[PDB]
């Protein structure tokens, strides 16, 4: 059982059969890689503009001028959009990022009238500020690992400044709480030293 | 409309059944073991007829003996189990008597039912069975009137083996009793274990039972391989492993490194094989007989300094020619044999039945091993005879074991109705009419013989008793023809297996007691 | 055959009404099953296995999670019980019949054309101020002290089967965990798992069931030479064989000699020999492995006088290496001093029904210990096991939180009146559902008076009346009798963290439950 | 301690100060809803911190456009203009989909929202009701620049 | 139901419904396993699908061996596994008490009251029963004549009292040669042989040990007197490296070198052997026998039957337990420090074959702490009624010595304790008054099943015994032949402490769990 509401879980879990559907379950997958949040009102809005072109070409209207006439008037809502903004993220500071989370939080489970779930997120996304060349400070999100556990109510969310490794120790001799500690990465198998296909032991 | 039972207290079973009280469990235990003492009552005595039994496997079983008929019928009830096991424990201990089991315990459940049905319960027949075989057992040393004793040759015992052949050969009770006159005598260990597994049958396929014969030795159903069939110094050296070579046992494996190890290798194998072939030549053998293969090179050398080959693939034949000839056997490779050689008289080839076999025969030294040819028409006629024959051989070892006879052929049966009714007469109890019963039990042992004999049983069964007054103790019954007017037991010469006797009726009345214990039968479902 | 011209086939489509207050209704079903499971006259649930294994408990999570059920909504409500049952010990049954009763208020208002999102913010705003309640009517408790400790553990066994043995199982219970509670670094941990392992044998009375001080496990000692009783052992764990096995590699070995076979056969023994001299340095009596012991090994350590056990599990060498302090150690002629188990007590092989069982108790001080059962049967015997792992971890949760709330329905009723009279200063939509909040906790108070057979309407009218005073608040329901006794004279008292993990689970169940207006059932996955 | 199971935490790492969440909820349904949700919006941040510029929420995009794209399709439509008129009603749905999920008034909440969007495009009198949104909790246009309704 | 709407092919029985699933059943089990509790007992015949006689009445074996499927005869029979486990007999009473503790409580909650009404006076009951069991132990100091008495009562019970006299004479003796100064009698230490000799009344007890394999060489001997054991773990066979290596070879000649060579290693352990035989001063018989756990190959089987020495192989895991306290050696698992310290000592070791299958006999040590009773059964279920018999006797003589004192016999103790709870009936004061009556009726049905299987009257029977205990102080019983009340304690009727503490405790919690059921439903599926 998977209880969900974004438009890109449940689209992608559902089957389809017809062709023209799996143009728009294949338009959900899109939206996840380019933006994130922008995946269940894209199907929406490409499933009634077919709608309105349906009542078109029943008028004997050529499609090619209903194709030509949705390019027309998709580049003028680009441009319209683009000269009518309120500001950028010097006026209003710290508090944009808040009310910019609570919009997206809004239509699922986390949407409580307190800005505990809002400032976990802004607080996450400023922690991984990665600076790149010519000027870009990149947010790389894939950086912070979210977990889940069964445990107490949505209010005891830790926001674990750091990393948390999901994975035991092992053996049961190790001190598990190590303080002022010296990591080493490292990926080769601590295990017997065994010789590889060419050499043999003769 | 119709309505119907259900199920009331305990009825649990997901597809079994369930037998509680004395009708549903005693009773149809009792009827099911009247079925067995019916089917096996024709064939009990010297003039009962055969059976042609078919088991699973669709091969023919044709035999008059009660011990090979019960192995090959699949008894499927399980009260008749109880008198089939202990007919198979008769033929464990003694070897002879499985057919008195079934008459006896038979007839013993036969009149339990007329005692459940007429009184008292089985808490009263079950003590007044064990009263009266107690009793039972102190007659029978009472009734010995001769003793295989005197004079253990082949003269004597041929008459003393005469009852235990003519019970199941009546026309071959003669020829029979001579072959197993000279092959138990002659393995007599001087006062020791006597063993019945020395005595080995051959069935030949060819002529009838006058020319079968006893040879003293071991006959075999192999060839040679080679030229050297006519040995008359017969000096054997036994080997159990195989005259190959001597190859190791991890890997094995040749490692040649140069021209020389090459070349030499095959001269180098075949000079390794000859000084051990020869090595057997020079110590004056002249048959080796080995367990495994033999290899190509090992014949060669065999031919050439002319020693016999015996391939003998079986290990128990192998073990039993150690016993023959009187030698050891060697696991390791051919050595120098110091003492452990075998000794024979002629080992020879012969082709007797379109069957080329091989024979160990003792001429002087015959006493060591015995060993039955039988000559038969059919196939199945040979393994009727080699059930005569190991009866004999298991009557060999009663006498061995016990002395003692009794007079049979229902001698020993109405002494005993007699003696366990002069018992029940003089019994102040309640008790007393389970040991009557158990003194009629005995009397329907010899109703059997005269059944079979075409005879009235009832004008054979009144003159039994009119003869036994107080002091005769030995006329049995003469089923030679009808109008029997019968005769003494001991100028006859019927008289066979007081200890067969002595273990029959002890098998039989545990037998009946077990039964009898069964109040409740939970069985399962079958698969 | 043409193909049928369709879209997304052979799968479900159902909203609306229909499954809003069809989700409601499978939550009133399995609130149902366990509602006879809550109060102290309860009675067992026997269940059935697949296996073919019977489960006779009363317990709430053992009893839901031998139910399988089809509906979806269904089955969120076991992972309801399966959270509350890793979190704390007894917290289950409660869950579940308080959150079938806030989904039973949440569905009167679905049929007022209100939307689920009105009734979910009315939730998380009494969700808030039920945690605010408890912590002003919670009591520190004295953790030092013996006899406080005893009251809080009877308080979760009365309700179980072995409220008849309470003063038995309560002293069991105390032992186990502060036995296993141990401390290396700078970070006190709890573990009643792995190390407070409960091991049931069958026969003897259940009186003779004590926790050992120390483990025990099933093993027979190797060779019948080696002493089953040693007064002071000084035990060492190895964790390699002490065999001869082939090495991870293609070693093969060219034999071309006559002396070359005999020396490897010769090689293989003083190989054995060498790590057997490796351990005897340190002078051990007792030598415990996890892997196989060849025979070449019994030999030396026959006439050293050492005690060898065979194929101890893993488990049990981190339960007794805890016990014994000594080190799992995985090279023989690495052994140190301190990786020897000195402070063990007595060690004996005793014989408990035809079958030898390793004892080593007695220890000085060990961080780990063995719960031995004894009863009739393994059915009795699997009770009083999960009832000991609902009584070590409601003594855990004091150890790590030591606050008391007053249950038996005195917790249900000091917050419902406070939901009332903070209810006063909504005034708005939200009030009304923001009331059935409150209405909704009295399901833990009627629940008691049903099972004991009690009235609920003369009862819950005087127990309203009892918290209209903020003097006295800590009124409850006794279901031995079934009248309103004070729990501060009964004796009944729930830990913090008992009664928040059952508040904090109900409410966003009925969180979850309701946002579900569209179910698709049909559909595959790899 | 994470609830029966092993979970190791790593403080700070005195290099770059990262950060990871760990998620709390009832079940492990709420669980996989919890982090699907955590992840979309953790990629609404991330494109404003990266592209600041925002425009506001609840249908006060749609609402603007499909006035601006109706008086675009009268000056430069002789033959295509029926297809830039229907894109206008197309991109309705969008507000007309909040009111029937919040089940309010539908035909007259989105008439009372283009209302105010009709007004600041053909009355240049700085009325600033480019911001005019949904409240869905009451039924009502809202300005989105003071409720804190934001979308990257 | 709740349960028909989540799963709908779930079955369910409500609260009314499930009691009485429960107790029929138990009523099921009681009617079934009474008819063989005493001497007077039937046998019963139980067949299996293959269609083998299972031919015994232990409570134990008619419980597991029969075609049932039910819930609540699952419960009963685990509770039953454990008391054939730990202390041997009282099985069979085992039963009896769940079926009586479930229908006499029928009769109470039925009528209104309430289940847990009765499970509280079961506990007010069993407190009282604990400690009347302690007033009517008697101590006898465990006396050898008071063990044979002991073991007769356990082994009537299940045999027609033929061999009831003879089983006792090798139960007692076998018990006692074993520990001694207080130490507890470990059971492995007697070996269980079925043979087909004799007779069922045969079973003798072999002060030594029989082993069930005999010489794997012709050349050996049969019957050695005066013999020395030497107990080894070492293989003789011929085993190779644990790493591969296998044999490279040239020529021929050096073929027959690597096998002399790879035998080496095999015959510097047979000439440890032979070498002690020569140390012990071998100018006389001095006859030698190695039992050998593990295998021996035929090469080093040929080497020791040259210089004398019996060699058998593949024995027991226990067989280096037994014959080590028998023998008095060490079980060594080399011969690196071979001495005449670790070999054994016996008068006689011969051997004997029953159908191509030869038996080792181990006889005349001096003190062996560990006999072998040879059970000679005539047929293969015959044996399978003596091995449950002397399990079921040498368990119930192992805790008369461990347990300081000795219970009362048939009648002497449960009617006695059925009395002394209608005294202290009034002493609950409350709602259990009828709880005590429940239990004191329902352990009075081991006189009523007693008087039943013997023939005698069930309600005339229990007048008698019950008038002669309260007109006097003797702990008066039933008497299985004439009927009249006899006294158990002076006839020679005895019984385990343990079992009737275990009969008051294990049947007392299962029926209190049982009456506390009402949701007996099936679901997972
Ligand atoms: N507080 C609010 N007031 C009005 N509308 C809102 C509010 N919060 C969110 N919305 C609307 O809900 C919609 C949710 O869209 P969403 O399903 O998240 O798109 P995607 O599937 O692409 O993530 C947004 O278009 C937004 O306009
Ligand atoms: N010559 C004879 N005259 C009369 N009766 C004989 C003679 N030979 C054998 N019998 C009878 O034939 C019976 C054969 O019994 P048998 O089937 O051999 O018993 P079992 O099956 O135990 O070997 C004997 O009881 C014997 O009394
Ligand atoms: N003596 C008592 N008097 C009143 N109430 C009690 C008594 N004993 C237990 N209870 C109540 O019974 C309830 C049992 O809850 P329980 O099912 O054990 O929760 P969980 O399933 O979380 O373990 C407790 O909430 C407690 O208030
Ligand atoms: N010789 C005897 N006389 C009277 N009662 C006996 C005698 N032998 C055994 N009993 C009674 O038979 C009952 C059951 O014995 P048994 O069958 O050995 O144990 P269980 O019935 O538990 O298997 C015992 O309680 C005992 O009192
Ligand atoms: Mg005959
Ligand atoms: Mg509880």
């Amino acid at each position: 059982v998977t209880i969900t509401n974004d438009g890109a879980t449940i689209l992608k879990l559902l089957e389809v059969e017809h062709p023209a559907a799996k143009v728009l379950c294949e338009l959900a997958d899109l939206q996840d890689k380019e933006v994130g949040d922008g995946t269940t009102s894209v199907v929406i809005i490409a499933a009634e503009l077919l709608k309105n072109a349906d009542e078109l070409v029943k008028q004997k209207i050529h499609p090619t001028s209903v194709i030509s006439g949705y390019r027309l008037a998709c580049k003028e809502a680009v441009r319209y959009i683009n000269e009518n903004l309120i500001v950028n993220t010097d006026e209003l500071g710290r508090d944009c990022l808040i009310n910019a989370a609570k919009t997206s939080m809004s239509s699922k489970i986390i949407g409580i009238n307190g800005d505990f779930f809002a400032n976990m997120v802004v607080d996450a996304v400023l922690a991984i500020k990665y600076t790149d060349i010519r000027g870009q400070p990149r947010y790389p999100v894939n950086s912070v690992n979210i977990l889940k556990a069964h445990g107490r109510s949505q209010m005891e969310s830790m926001l674990i400044s750091g990393y948390a490794l999901n994975c035991v120790v092992g053996s049961q001799g190790m001190p598990k709480r190590i303080v002022n500690a010296k990591i080493a990465c490292l990926d080769f198998s601590l295990q017997k030293t065994k010789m590889k296909l060419g050499v043999q032991v003769v | 409309h119709v309505p119907k039972a259900p199920g009331f207290a305990q009825m649990l079973k997901e597809g079994a059944k369930h037998f509680s009280g004395l009708e549903e469990a005693v009773y149809r235990n009792i009827q099911a073991c009247k079925e067995l003492a019916q089917t096996t009552r024709t064939a009990y005595g010297p003039n009962g007829m055969n059976k042609m039994v078919i088991n699973h496997l669709e091969k023919l079983f044709v035999t008059n003996d009660a011990a090979t008929i019960l192995r090959e019928l699949e008894v499927q009830h399980p009260a008749a189990k109880m008198i089939v096991m202990a007919s198979h424990m008769q033929e464990q201990e003694v070897g002879d008597g499985t057919n008195f089991v079934l008459v006896f315990a038979g007839a013993l459940l036969e009149l339990a039912e007329e005692l459940l049905r007429i009184g008292l319960s089985v808490s009263e027949v079950i003590e007044g069975y064990e009263i009266a075989c107690r009793k039972a057992h102190e007659i029978l040393p009472n009734l010995v009137c001769c003793s295989a004793k005197n004079l253990r040759d082949i003269d004597e015992v041929s008459s003393l083996l005469r009852t235990s052949i003519m019970s199941k050969q009546y026309g071959n009770e003669v020829f029979l009793a001579k072959l197993i006159a000279q092959a138990c005598v002659s393995i007599f260990p001087d006062s020791g274990h006597f063993n019945v597994d020395n005595i080995r049958v051959c069935k030949i396929l060819g002529s009838g039972i006058s020319s079968s014969s006893v040879l003293h030795g071991m006959v075999f159903k192999k060839e040679t391989e080679g030229d050297v069939t006519s040995v008359k110094d017969a000096k054997i050296a036994v080997y159990s492993c195989p005259f190959d070579g001597m190859i190791t046992e991890t890997k094995g494996t040749v490692l040649i490194k140069t021209a020389e190890e090459l070349m030499n290798f095959s001269k180098g194998e075949e000079n390794l094989m000859d000084a051990q072939v020869k090595a057997i030549a020079d110590t004056g053998a002249n048959v080796v007989v080995t367990g495994g293969k033999v290899a190509d090179m090992a014949l060669h050398y065999a031919n050439k300094y002319n020693i016999m080959l015996v391939r003998l693939n079986s290990k128990w034949d192998l073990r039993r020619l150690c016993k023959t000839v009187g030698a050891t056997a060697l696991p390791r490779l051919t050595p120098p044999v110091l003492e452990e050689m075998g000794h024979c008289d002629s080992v020879y080839l012969s082709e007797v039945g379109d069957t080329q076999v091989v024979v160990f025969k003792h001429e002087k030294e015959d006493g060591a091993i015995s060993t039955i040819v039988l000559r038969g028409s059919t196939d199945n006629l040979m393994d009727d005879i080699e059930r005569a024959v190991d009866d004999g051989v298991n009557t060999f070892k009663v006498l061995t074991r016990d002395k003692r006879l009794v007079p049979g052929g229902g001698a020993t049966e109405i002494e005993l109705a007699k003696q366990i009714t002069s018992y029940g007469e003089t019994c102040p109890g309640l008790e007393q009419y389970a040991i009557k019963k158990f003194a009629e039990a005995f009397e329907a042992i010899p109703r059997a013989l005269a059944e079979n004999s075409g005879v009235k049983a009832n004008e054979v069964i009144s003159k039994l008793y009119a003869v036994h007054q107080e002091g005769n103790k030995n006329v049995g019954l003469d089923i030679e023809a009808e109008v029997p007017a019968v005769k003494d037991m001991l100028e006859a010469g019927i008289l066979d297996t007081y200890l067969g006797k002595y273990w029959a009726i002890k098998l039989a009345t545990n037998a009946a007691v077990t039964v009898l214990r069964v109040d409740q039968i939970i069985m399962a479902k079958p698969a | 055959h043409r193909p049928v011209l369709v879209l997304s086939q052979n799968t479900k489509r159902e909203s609306g009404r229909k499954v809003q207050s069809g989700n409601i209704n499978a939550a009133k079903t399995i609130a149902d099953i366990i509602r006879t499971c809550l109060g102290p006259k309860s009675m067992m649930k026997m269940l059935l296995d697949p296996m073919g294994g019977i489960v006779m408990t009363n317990d709430g999570n053992a009893i839901l999670r031998e139910i399988q059920v089809q509906h979806p909504a269904a089955k969120s409500m076991i992972e309801i019980s399966r959270t509350q049952d890793e979190e704390v010990g007894d917290g289950t049954t409660s869950v579940i019949i308080l959150a079938g009763e806030m989904l039973s208020v949440a569905e009167h208002f679905l049929e007022q054309q209100m939307h689920p999102t009105v009734v979910i913010s009315a939730y998380r705003k009494a969700l808030d101020d039920m945690i605010s309640t408890l912590k002003k009517i919670s009591i520190p408790v004295d953790i030092s002290d013996s006899d406080m400790m005893l009251n809080i553990i009877n308080s979760s066994i009365t309700t179980k089967a072995i409220s008849r043995w309470s003063s038995l199982a309560c002293n069991i219970a105390l032992d186990a965990v502060k036995m296993v509670q141990f401390e290396e670094n700078g970070r006190k941990e709890i573990d009643i798992k792995k190390y407070a392992r409960v091991e049931k044998i069958p026969g003897g009375i259940i009186e003779d069931s004590c926790v050992l001080r120390g483990v025990m496990i099933n093993k027979d000692v190797t060779h019948p030479r080696m002493r089953r009783y040693i007064k002071n052992p000084r035990i060492v764990l190895l964790d390699s064989s002490l065999e001869y096995k082939k090495g991870e590699s293609q070693t093969d070995i060219e034999i071309t000699r006559e002396e070359d076979f005999t020396r490897i056969l010769q090689m293989e023994e003083e190989y054995i020999q060498q790590l057997c001299e490796d351990i005897i340095q340190l002078k051990p009596d007792v030598v415990i492995t996890e892997k196989g012991i060849s025979d070449l090994a019994q030999h030396y350590l026959m006439r050293a006088n050492i005690t060898a056990i065979r194929r101890v599990r893993k488990t049990d060498n981190n339960r007794i290496a805890r016990a014994c302090g000594a080190r799992i150690v995985s090279r023989p002629e690495e052994l140190r001093e301190d990786d020897v188990g000195t402070g063990a007590g007595l060690l004996e092989i005793k014989k408990i029904g035809d079958e030898y069982f390793t004892f080593i108790t007695d220890c000085k001080d060990p961080k780990a210990c063995t719960i031995l059962l004894r009863g009739a049967s393994k059915e009795i015997l699997s009770e009083v096991e999960r009832n000991l792992q609902d009584a070590m971890q409601v003594c855990r949760n004091v150890l790590l939180d030591p606050q008391l709330v007053p249950g038996g329905g005195a917790s249900e009723m000091a917050v419902a009146h406070a939901l009332t009279e903070k209810s006063k200063a909504m005034t708005g939509v939200e009030q009304w559902p923001y009331r059935a909040v409150a209405q909704a906790l009295e399901v833990i108070p009627r629940t008691l008076i049903q099972n004991c057979g009690a009235s609920t309407i003369r009862l819950l009218t005087s127990l309203r009346a009892k918290h209209t005073q903020e003097n006295c608040e800590t009124w409850g329901v006794n279901g031995e009798t079934g009248t309103l006794v004070d729990m501060k004279e009964l004796g009944i008292w729930e830990p913090l963290a008992v009664k928040l993990q059952t508040y904090k689970t109900a409410v966003e169940t009925a969180v979850l439950l309701l946002r579900i207006d569209d179910i698709v059932s049909g559909h595959k996955k790899k | 301690r994470i609830c029966d199971d092993e979970l190791i935490l790593i403080k700070n790492t005195k290099a770059r100060t990262s950060a990871s969440i760990i998620l709390r909820g009832a079940n492990d349904f709420m669980c996989d809803e919890m982090e699907r949700s955590l992840h979309d919006a953790l990629c609404v941040v991330k494109r404003v911190l990266e592209s600041k510029s925002v425009v506001p929420g609840g249908g006060a995009v749609e609402a603007a456009l499909s006035i601006y794209l109706e008086n675009y399709a009268t000056s430069m439509g002789s033959r295509e203009q029926l297809a830039i008129a229907e894109f206008a009603r197309s991109l309705l749905v969008i507000p007309n989909t909040l009111a029937v999920n919040a089940a309010q008034d539908s035909t007259d909440l989105v008439a009372k929202l283009r209302a105010f969007h009709n007004e600041a495009q053909v009355n240049p009198e700085r009325k600033n009701l480019k911001w005019i949104g949904l409240d869905l909790s009451n039924g009502k246009p809202r300005d989105n620049k003071q409720a804190g309704v934001f979308e990257p | 139901a709740a349960v028909k709407t989540l799963n709908p092919k779930a079955e369910v029985a409500r609260a009314q419904a499930a009691l009485a699933v429960n107790i029929s059943a138990a009523r099921g089990l009681q009617d079934v396993l009474r008819t063989n509790l005493g001497p007077k007992g039937t046998m019963k015949m139980l067949v299996s699908g293959a269609g083998d006689i299972k031919l015994t009445k232990d409570g134990n074996v008619l419980l597991h061996e029969m075609q049932i499927q039910h819930p609540t005869a699952s419960l009963i029979a685990k509770v039953a596994t454990a008391q054939d486990d730990i202390t041997g007999d009282g099985t069979t009473s085992n039963v009896l008490i769940i079926g009586e503790l479930l229908k006499q409580a029928d009769l109470y909650i039925s009528e209104g009251l309430h289940p847990r009404i009765i499970t509280e006076g079961f506990e007010a009951a069993k407190e009282k029963a604990l400690q009347f069991l302690e007033e009517v132990k008697v101590s006898r100091e465990m006396d050898r004549e008071t063990l044979i008495d002991v073991a007769r009562t356990s082994l009537r019970t299940k045999v027609h009292a033929e061999l009831a006299d003879v089983l006792t004479e090798a139960v007692v003796d076998s018990i006692l040669a074993i520990k001694k100064q207080d130490e507890p009698i470990d059971l492995f230490m007697i070996e269980i042989m079925e043979m087909k000799h004799k007779s069922e009344t045969d079973t003798s007890l072999i002060r030594g040990l029989v082993l069930d394999h005999g010489a794997r060489h012709p050349d050996m001997k049969k019957r050695v007197e005066d013999a020395y054991i030497l107990t080894c773990n070492v293989s003789l066979e011929y085993e190779k490296t644990e790493v591969n290596s296998g044999f490279f070879y040239k020529s021929a000649e050096e073929r027959e070198k690597l096998v002399k060579a790879e035998r080496k290693f095999i015959e510097d352990r047979v000439k440890k052997i032979i070498e002690l035989k020569r140390k012990v001063c071998g100018d006389s018989d001095k006859g030698f026998v190695v039992i050998n756990q593990k295998g021996i190959d035929p090469f080093s089987l040929d080497a020791l039957s040259k210089e004398g020495i019996v060699a058998l192989r593949r024995a027991k895991r226990r067989n280096m337990e037994r014959l080590t306290l028998a023998c008095g050696g060490v079980a060594l698992n080399s011969f690196d420090d071979l001495s005449p310290d670790c070999l054994g000592h016996a008068g006689l070791v011969y051997e004997y074959t029953l159908g191509e299958e030869k038996f080792t006999f181990i006889e005349k040590c001096n003190n062996p702490r560990s006999v072998t009773l040879l059970i000679k059964g005539p047929n293969k279920h015959t044996l399978t009624q003596i091995k449950d018999a002397v399990r079921d006797g040498l368990r119930a003589v192992k805790n008369a010595i461990d347990d300081g004192c000795v219970v009362p016999g048939a009648g002497a103790v449960e009617v006695a304790m059925a009395e002394a709870l209608i005294k202290h009936k009034p002493s609950v004061k409350g709602r259990a008054q009828l709880g005590v009556q429940a239990f004191a009726d329902a352990l009075l049905i081991i006189p009523k099943v007693l008087a039943q299987n013997s023939g005698f009257d069930l309600q005339e029977t229990l007048v008698k015994i019950q008038a002669e205990h309260s007109e006097s102080g003797q702990l008066v019983g039933v008497d299985l032949n004439t009927g009249e009340p006899m006294v158990a304690a002076e006839v020679g009727v005895w019984d385990n402490y343990c079992v009737k503490k275990q009969l008051l405790h294990s049947c007392t919690v299962i029926a209190t769990n049982i009456l506390l059921v009402d949701e007996i439903m099936r679901a997972g599926m």
